[PDB]
DNA sequence: TGCGAAATTCCATGACA
DNA sequence: ATTGTCATGGAATTTCGCA
DNA sequence: TGCGAAATTCCATGACA
DNA sequence: ATTGTCATGGAATTTCGCA
């Protein structure tokens, strides 16, 4: 079989609902299967409507052959449908209430999920603006299974932007008491 | 005086050749030449005669002395009329340089992608979605280009959209022209938060930005064609654009810049497979071997009357936006130091500091 | 299928090479090639593959062939890609030529003055006592030039104008470009009157009035340095110019226009003395044989790639005033007749017949 | 001595006061001594004013070495006698009630006064208009004494406009019954 | 029939919206 | 049915002054 | 080891306000 | 403290297919 490559599957998933931000409600996730390059566009709602203007936007830097997704409402419908097939992108589907994706990617969006809370609490009405942040971190983290971070599988460089300091990423004391506070 | 007296009488003086016979006649000192009887003026009248010759039409060296030597006579004429004309400050702001700018550089392609951005803006344009013009941001080292559609070329919108840019990578230098949008304190204060340096081109030269201003006309092209016989409805066909352009094969580099940048095609039509046997691994090994080698052009050779800029000598900026009937060139001053054989720091007409291209320099003539 | 069916079981096709091994799989026909395998389509398909190749970004020959050749082979594919580059029309007229006009003329000097005047208008200027423009009248033969300044560019104050200057003498032609102020017919009426004939140049070619053009330049320079650190009141410097141009030598000639006009300088400083003891009519001989015998230069040489056009040929016009984000050529049209190696007359696309020069032209790509 | 030249001197006179035609009433007559070249421009007084704005048009195209007059108010004003030194020309003068130049000039002027005279009955008020068709006919006029009209010795060449229909320059009778009705 | 310097001619450059 | 032009100042070439 | 044709490379031209 | 660029299509050169 043909080995793995960028572009080959990407996956996408919404999160959310969330506190809003500049008006933006959701997130949707979409992740580069065999790199683990993640792009996060913010949404006012987990519609086709937004779901096409988002990519719309990463298809105009890079077309995946297959786009993967659970059958959410948003990706099962027939405009979803015929927008992929305008782009020759096929699309694919987990079976309702099993989702699956693969180690690296299911990895790669509970980082995604924790980042965002641990950077949410304190400011949880001002994360628009740290979505670039969240991405350039996420994409300059190294991975333990392959030898390189999503950068450098994407890119085949270095980049400008290495974070060394690892970030902890679990909660402290203080920032479970405020997160408690409010819901 | 002193000096005709002595050559009526018979003695010889440096300068004035003894076979013509040096006569008086009207109260002046005259001479047979060839071309007929010239008058020989005192020293101390030539520099009012080669003045009042100039000045009639601010001519050049030929034509001033054609005219003083309809009358007169005396030793190396030309040398006082290009005394002159180098001390007339209406001809040295006014005239035109008649010698070429050196050679352009080719400066070295960056050696990786985001290590040099250019950046510029296209516009105005006709109104589409209430947006009338588009930043374009392009990788010096893989061509590869980003647009957005703004309503004006501000440092808000440049903002907005390089933090949707970098996202995806932060470049280390970005290059940029001097307009407004990005000399302002607010960008210098948005590139230092991020560890970006920020690159300005010399003044009035869109030669310096040329990798976007090239890729600018590849932009208009493709838009001119797509909107024939239909609306210049261009807000919805950046996106298309974009990724047409970065797909687009350059003949001499046998490459696209998407394939420059990733190493590997996406799911576009007429998608390369030649690396589809090979890993990843082995695929970011040949797209580094092949990011190395790509063609580099040569400096062209020099135009046969050229100048190149020495340090210590005068030069005259070019004035940016000369007003109706007013003069081409600033006042002379003085090269300070030699950046590269195209570009110079200049002691100013006001006293600053000033980095210039050669383009925008002439020597002053007559030194 | 056909053609293709004969070649999978051994047969050999012309185009086709015998020395690699065609074969069947998913469907469709494929070949061993050095580059790797590739697909060969019917000859009913390769039409459109060429299309939906030079659509992605409506590329040239080599950028669209690179696309192709990443999935295709068949025989000659470039003859095929050229077919479809000189069938789209949007490029056609929005892509650059590059091929350059060939070699100006240098058409000969007018023999006497008065042959032949060429006139035009300079402005808007800042204005001076109410006046914006200055008519700028030039002898051909002599350099010799009137100025006369208006309000507005118009046919009255150009009748206005000459009327004054034909006190003097009446002129065989008048030269002018297609500026309104003379192509009304009021003017042209003016100009059938005193059996004047009018001369026009081609449009959108000001190298064509080149005698008043260039003669422009000196007005607008010597203004420029009598106005320095003034106001510009250049109304009352006028006469002063008309007087210090009309004076003033030509370096290669050896002779003010003043001199081609009269044969003698008038009352003005530095006044040639060579003919005092000659007769006038000793002295318009020698004036007869000065006009012949002046300096006239060449055609220059053509550059490497250079094109002349021919009968029959396809050539595009230049848009004048093109909008933003419109093609730069209208669509092909045929040259009719070949008034000179630079002029040509075309079939327009409207269906008129039109005068141009090779500089708003273009030949039209592939055929 | 030296031959006779073009532009060694002008002779200047005023004809007038005429009739209105646009404003102007008298005409300032300058005709070149060896050619007889006569240019003619059209002033609303016999003044120095009048007279240095119409001889500012003619110096721009020539200047004269002398200008040579009568002893007119505006000829023999120091105004006139200023503009003339800061060109260089000098001024010359026939005696008081002895007007006298040359017989070439005489007789031009003499051409100038009865062709004006001619074209003037019939449509007296229109003779601003017709001042470029009377110089281009008096300046392609043969002379006798020369063998060349006055084109020909100021320019050296044959004229776009020779008039060889020679004018009478008499009145004809009925013209003498129109010029005697009005004054 | 030859030298050094001055004078002349050559001509690429650029601007006429 | 129309078409480049020419002032400018360093450099290249020719002429001049003297022997 | 050499031919005719096809394929590839060369590169002057022009436009990015 | 900074620097031209590159798609385009005829022409020139190299390679291909066959012997
Ligand atoms: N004048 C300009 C300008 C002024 C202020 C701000 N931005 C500017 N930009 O971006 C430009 O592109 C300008 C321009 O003239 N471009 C045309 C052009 C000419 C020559 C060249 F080599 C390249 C090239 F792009
Ligand atoms: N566009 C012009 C124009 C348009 C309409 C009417 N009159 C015009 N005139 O008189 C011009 O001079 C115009 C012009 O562009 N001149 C600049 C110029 C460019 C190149 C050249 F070889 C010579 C040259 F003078
Ligand atoms: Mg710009
Ligand atoms: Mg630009
Ligand atoms: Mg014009
Ligand atoms: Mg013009
Ligand atoms: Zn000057
Ligand atoms: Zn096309």
């Amino acid at each position: 079989d043909r080995p793995q490559k960028p572009f080959d599957k990407f996956f996408i998933d919404y999160i959310g609902p969330l506190p809003p931000s500049q008006g933006y409600l959701y997130v949707l996730v979409v992740v580069d299967g065999m790199t683990g390059f993640t792009w996060l566009y913010p949404t006012k709602a987990p519609s086709t409507s937004a779901t096409v203007k988002s990519l719309n936007v990463l298809t105009s830097i890079a077309i995946p052959k297959v786009i993967h997704s659970d059958q959410g409402a948003a990706f099962t419908s027939s405009t979803f449908a015929e927008w992929a097939k305008e782009r020759g992108i096929h699309l694919e589907f987990s079976t309702p209430y099993h989702p699956q994706s693969s180690g690296k990617v299911e990895r790669k969006n509970s980082d995604i999920k924790r980042l965002l809370t641990k950077l949410l609490v304190g400011r949880p009405t001002k994360w628009y603006d740290l979505l670039p942040v969240v991405q350039l971190a996420l994409n300059n983290t190294y991975s333990p299974v392959l030898k390189y971070t999503p950068h450098q599988l994407l890119f085949g460089i270095d980049s400008n932007t290495p974070f060394a300091n690892q970030d902890t990423l679990d909660l402290t004391r203080e920032e479970e008491l405020s997160l408690l506070q409010e819901i | 005086d002193a000096e005709l007296d002595q050559l009526l009488q018979g003695h010889y003086i440096k300068g004035y050749p003894k076979q013509y016979t040096y006569f008086l006649e009207d109260g002046k000192v005259k001479v047979s030449r060839p071309e007929g009887v010239k008058i020989i003026p005192p020293q101390s009248d030539r520099q009012k005669i080669v003045l009042q010759a100039h000045n009639l039409a601010h001519t050049g060296r030929e034509a001033t002395l054609l005219k003083i030597a309809n009358l007169y006579w005396w030793p190396n004429m030309r040398k006082d009329v290009v005394k002159q004309l180098g001390r007339c400050q209406q001809c040295l702001i006014t005239n035109a340089s008649n010698k070429a700018s050196g050679p352009i550089l080719r400066p070295d392609r960056p050696q990786k992608p985001f290590d040099k951005f250019f950046i510029d803006y296209i516009g105005p344009l006709p109104p589409s979605q209430g947006y009338l013009y588009v930043l374009v941001v392009v990788d010096g080292m893989t061509g590869f280009t980003w647009l957005y559609p703004t309503k004006a070329p501000s440092t808000s919108a440049t903002v907005k959209s390089l933090n949707v840019l970098t996202s995806i990578a932060i470049p280390k230098v970005i290059h940029s022209d001097q307009g407004a949008a990005f000399t302002s304190s607010t960008f210098a204060e948005w590139a230092k938060e991020r560890g970006i340096h920020l690159e300005f081109s010399t003044p009035y030269h869109p030669q310096s930005s040329g990798k976007v201003e090239r890729k600018n006309s590849d932009i208009k092209r493709l838009l001119t064609k797509l909107l024939v016989g239909r609306p210049t409805k261009w807000y919805d066909l950046l996106p298309v654009v974009q990724l047409a352009l970065n797909n687009t094969y350059s003949p001499v580099l046998k490459y696209t810049p998407h394939q420059l940048l990733f190493g590997i095609d996406s799911n576009t039509p007429f998608a390369n497979q030649d690396t589809l046997d090979l890993t990843r691994e082995e695929e970011l090994s040949l797209l580094q071997e092949i990011r190395t080698s790509l063609y580099h052009p040569s400096t062209p050779p020099a135009s046969s009357r050229s100048w190149s800029p020495v340090v210590g000598q005068l030069v005259q900026e070019r004035v940016a936006r000369p007003a109706s009937l007013r003069p081409r060139w600033h006042k002379p001053s003085t090269v300070l130091k030699v950046l590269n054989p195209r570009t110079v720091v200049i002691l100013d007409h006001l006293g600053n500091n000033r980095t210039v291209s050669i383009d925008n320099l002439k020597p002053t003539s007559h030194q």
